[PDB]
RNA sequence: AGGAAUUCCCAGUAAGUGCGGGUCAUAAGCUUGCGUUGAUUAAGUCCCUGCCCUUUACACACCGCCCGU
């Protein structure tokens, strides 16, 4: 899991 | 793309009330309920009723075969038997008996038709007995 | 403990929504000056030369899907996603007509030439024609099987042609509401449909390079009209046809695909077609001198010609054409409208007034006058009251940004590990610092006016101070995983960071030493905030829950469901322990940290909310969403009471015997009326059943009577209606219709009224007609069935005879017997 | 001789009258037996107020598709 999916 | 074109013509033929021409398409499209509604509509109309048997002759062979198996279901119901009996009358008198034997499924068709048609004859016989009450009323009127 | 309501004040930052169509409007006698563009739940009127909004038209909770201006120019029809159709008067700006026939988004709206009739198409497979002047719906057409793409009137013969997402083109006779002709040519969706050459040619766009055309001639036999395949014209674009449009009373046909380029075609008609044909013949004669059907074929292919195509910066959603030089207006994925002039050059743009992408970061100034909104490749500053963009600066990208305590400068974060600083007055970038290796996710301002802290994809957390303005790094804090959020206490004692692992770790600012750990979320924490006192910290995760924690001991006070999706942002109001949160469930909610209660819900946006910001005064809140819009909420004086708000969401024939009597009475009245009408030559119930004789109408009433209730209804009926029924019964038997039902009814009345009938001499003629008719008809029906006795029984015997020949005989006999044994249930 | 409201009641029933017992619980100005005299109206509908169910054993005869999200 990466922050690009969750937040951006 | 074929059926929707055939359906469009069938939807048209009902609209201008051309029931005689609608007989061929609905039988070819295999719609028993649509044919039954049209057959009822033809008979109520006076001039269309007499030209009904003339139309049935012009149909090709296979249309009469699928038509015959439609009358099996119609003769089962008491509300729909009269339109079936009129049609079955045309097939017997017009076409040769040996040619009726040549039809496919005619043996299975005859099995169902005989018991239900026998039932209708008894019901009409009782009505004829009840119709005699009119003659009794006439003699007793002053 | 009383709460105060937040109300949406204004919507800004939007030029034109991606869904909808752009239309030219006529205001103050200037046809090309003003345009109407759709936005989220609103439609805006813009002046292209001036660049300002002349008028806004109010909407109600639903997005606008399509637009159609009235032919007179006073009105413009608006269609919504719900299915309601509303018409606005341009001069007044207020719409008082609502049409809600459809149950899905209104795909298309078109007017007739006069303007009295309006036709609407929806994603539900229906077309509804409305009476504009009478404000009523005329009729509904239900032929299509998929969503409606196009619907066009025909002036000459009162006909409507429609296309759909199904591969069908359907022709309708509006007088009878009947579909008389259907086209089955296309293999795919028919996206476009236009009329050209004075309703003599039909043009369709499909998902292919070829563009087909048909010629129509007025009169399976064809009815009303016939259409033949004239030919096809090629398209440069290899993709699907998004739109086909023809400007009013013009010769320009515009074809548009998914790509940015718009294709224009010019038709040749009247003398121009004839002059070109004459010129071609002379050139052919000159060729013959140097050394027709082919010349005529060449003329037919060259009937429509290709003028130079317009190219735009980005892909186009909708376009409009007007011809007095051709003026074309466009709408893009970017909220940007452009006009091009061709007999191509760009004349104007309205790029000012909104960002070119979704606003990811959002901030307020130290005072309440200024609002900072930044997105990809753009930074803009908004005045809170006056609501226009003060200044714009280009940027690499935007993820986080705080407003420096000085009112002159700004600081932003980027997806690349960089920081940029600008002056508002100068409008230039001061310097670029390679702060972080990876993406920089969060940035926090110090309680005192000196310094700030950055965290990002690079696992370290770095501290910065201000030094013409410049920043330098004091010290860095290195961690094991990615850093989601950095925000430290109103006192400079404690620092709180969020990691990729489902934990929030608290560090002492002075010593950079571990103090506390917060765990219990299934998914990593996206947003965090700390109250003004410093007692409570609220954490929101990708999982729907939000948890309140005390700073003193790291104890969890409460866990709340909050939104239906992941929460994106959380922030406390300055004065008290109330915080605002926004998630991907289209909503904004506020909560009371002390009482763990849900007070309010803001329901303005139509897409997921990226960011949120609250004023330092706490009066104003601004949010950004996936829909390219920015909305402002303000606090109101009206007090809010919780349980009164809670209940707001909770809120948000005739008998058979009597029927025979009325049928007879209606028959009596009409036969008198027809007698008077014929004499002059020398009701609504009847048309309701279709035009039939009054004698016929009585028949279906008898058919409608249930069989069980038949006998007592006849017993109830008085002798006054009896002689009329006997006359009507005689008419029924002669036609031969439902003889079994009528005779059963007829025989019952004769028995029960036998004595009274015999006395009345007036009934003597009646039964004489009845007596001759009844036995004659019943015998005829019985004979027809009786004739079927002989034919069926004889054919039965012939089939039995054939089986005898076959009779291996035992096997055949066993097989023949085996067929004729049915099975019945029996209690032994 | 007991208003407004309200409760109960179909045959040896409603109502009146007397005579006993205190029975391993209950019962004292109350509890429970037993006998005597003995009626008016009603034997059917779903209209109001409600309740219980259904709308997928092929003699004759009859009958011939519940609807929507
Ligand atoms: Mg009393
Ligand atoms: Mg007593």
């Amino acid at each position: 899991i990466s922050v690009h999916k969750l937040k951006l | 793309e074929e059926q929707v074109v055939r359906q469009q013509e069938l939807d048209n033929l009902l609209h201008e009330k051309r029931y005689l021409r609608a007989l061929g398409l609905a039988i070819s499209l295999d719609r028993p309920h649509t044919v039954l509604t049209v057959i009822q509509a033809i008979r109520r109309d006076p001039e269309a009723c007499e030209k009904l048997e003339a139309t049935m002759l012009r149909l090709r062979r296979d249309q009469k075969e699928a038509l015959l198996r439609f009358c099996v279901t119609w003769n089962t119901n008491s509300r729909h038997c009269h339109e079936a009996q009129a049609v079955l009358g045309v097939l017997l008198r017009r076409e040769a008996p040996e040619e009726l034997l040549a039809y496919e499924g005619v043996r299975a068709a005859l099995e169902a038709l005989l018991p239900y048609t026998e039932r209708h004859f008894q019901r009409l016989s009782r009505t004829l007995q009840a119709a005699a009450f009119l003659d009794f009323l006439w003699h007793n009127m002053k | 403990k009383q709460y105060l309501r937040y109300v949406a004040s204004a919507v800004f930052g939007v030029i034109g929504s991606q869904k909808g169509n752009i239309v030219f409007v006529t205001l103050r006698g200037e046809k090309g000056r003003y345009v109407a563009v759709p936005a989220c739940e609103h439609v805006f009127i813009w002046d292209l030369r001036k660049g300002e909004k002349i008028l806004i038209l109010q909407g109600l909770k639903q997005e606008v899907t399509c637009l159609c201006p009235s032919p007179d120019g006073l009105h413009l029809a608006v269609g919504y996603e719900d299915g309601s159709i509303r018409i606005f008067s341009l001069l007044s700006g207020e719409g008082n007509v609502t049409f809600n026939g459809h149950k899905a988004a209104i795909t298309t709206l078109k007017y007739d030439q006069l303007g009295g009739r309006l036709a609407s198409g929806s994603k539900d497979t229906d077309i509804i024609v409305w009476d504009v002047i009478n404000e009523s719906g005329l009729y509904r057409l239900k032929g299509h099987k998929d969503a409606i793409t196009q619907a066009l009137f025909l002036r000459e013969k009162n006909l409507l042609v429609t296309s759909g997402k199904d591969t069908m083109v359907k022709w309708w006779d509006l007088d009878t509401q009947h579909c008389f002709k259907t086209m089955v040519g296309h293999r795919t969706e028919v996206w476009g449909l236009v009329l050209l050459s004075e309703e003599k040619r039909l043009i369709t766009g499909a998902s292919d390079s070829e563009l087909r055309v048909w010629d129509i001639a007025y009169l399976p036999e064809d009815r009303i009209l016939s259409c033949r395949k004239a030919g096809s014209i090629m398209r440069e674009g290899r993709d699907r046809v998004v739109n086909l449009a023809v400007d009013k009373t013009g010769r320009i046909l515009a074809c548009h695909g998914t790509d940015s380029v718009l294709e224009l075609f010019c038709i040749l008609s009247k003398k121009e077609i004839q002059k070109k044909m004459d010129k071609k013949m002379k050139k052919a004669r000159k060729k013959a001198k140097l050394h027709p059907e082919v010349n005529v074929e060449m003329s037919l292919q060259d009937e429509i010609q290709r003028v130079t195509n317009i190219k735009t910066s980005a892909k186009i959603k909708s376009f409009d054409l007007i011809h007095s030089e051709l003026k074309a207006v466009f709408l893009l994925q970017n909220n940007l409208v452009e006009l091009y002039s061709l007999n191509p050059v760009r004349t104007s743009r309205i790029t000012i007034g909104g960002h070119r992408s979704d606003v990811r970061t959002l901030s307020f100034s130290s005072d309440n006058i200024a609002v900072l909104s930044a997105a990809a490749d753009s930074i803009k500053i908004w005045n809170r009251s006056t609501l226009q963009c003060i200044r714009t600066m280009t940027c690499e990208y935007a993820l986080c940004s705080f407003f420096v305590p000085g009112d002159r400068q700004v600081v932003i974060g980027t997806k690349t590990g960089k920081l940029q600083l600008y002056d508002l007055a100068s409008g230039n970038l001061l310097e670029t610092i390679d702060a972080h290796d990876g993406a920089l996710w969060s940035m926090s301002l110090s309680p005192d006016q000196r310094g700030f802290v950055t965290g990002g994809a690079d696992k370290s957390v770095k501290f910065w101070d201000f030094e013409r303005l410049s920043v330098k790094q004091t010290r860095t804090l290195q961690l094991d995983e990615d850093v989601l959020c950095v925000s430290y206490s109103p006192n400079q004692k404690l620092l709180a960071v969020s990691l990729l692992d489902c934990t929030v770790k608290i560090f002492y600012v002075d010593t950079l030493k571990f103090f506390l750990s917060l765990y219990g979320h299934k998914l990593p924490v996206i947003c965090m905030d700390i109250s003004h006192d410093g007692a409570l910290i609220a954490t929101g995760s990708a999982d729907r829950n939000v948890k309140i924690w005390g700073l003193d001991f790291g104890d969890c006070h409460k866990s709340l469901f909050a939104h239906d999706d992941s929460v994106m942002y959380l922030q406390f109001v300055p004065k008290s322990h109330l915080f605002f949160t926004a998630g991907k469930d289209h909503k904004i909610k506020q909560w009371d940290a002390d009482k763990f209660e849900h007070i309010q819900t803001l329901e303005g946006h139509h897409q997921e909310i990226w960011c949120l910001a609250v004023s330092p005064s706490g009066d104003y809140v601004v949010s950004s969403s996936h829909d390219k819009s920015l909305r402002l909420w303000e606090r109101t004086r009206e007090p809010l009471i919780l349980e009164e708000e809670r209940e707001m969401e909770r809120e948000a024939t005739v008998k058979a015997a009597e029927r025979i009597m009325e049928a007879i009475e209606l028959y009596r009245e009409e036969t008198a009326k027809m007698k008077e009408h014929k004499a002059i030559c020398k009701n609504p119930i009847l048309m309701a059943y279709g035009s039939i004789s009054p004698s016929a109408y009585v028949l279906e009433i008898f058919k409608g009577i249930k069989s069980s209730e038949l006998e007592e209804s006849l017993l109830v009926l008085p002798f006054s209606y009896v002689p009329d029924i006997l006359k009507l019964f005689n008419e029924f038997i002669q036609l031969g219709s439902d003889v079994e039902l009528i005779c059963r009814c007829l025989f019952f009345l004769l028995r029960i009224h036998f004595g009274q009938i015999t006395s009345n001499q007036m009934l003597v003629p009646v039964i004489e007609k009845l007596r001759e008719t009844t036995i004659s008809k019943v015998s005829q029906v019985r004979d027809v069935i009786g004739f079927n006795m002989a034919g069926l029984d004889y054919l039965k015997r012939e089939c039995e005879a054939k089986s005898e020949v076959m009779f291996s005989h035992l096997e055949e006999k066993k097989r023949k017997r085996k067929k004729r044994e049915k099975l019945i249930l029996t209690l032994t």
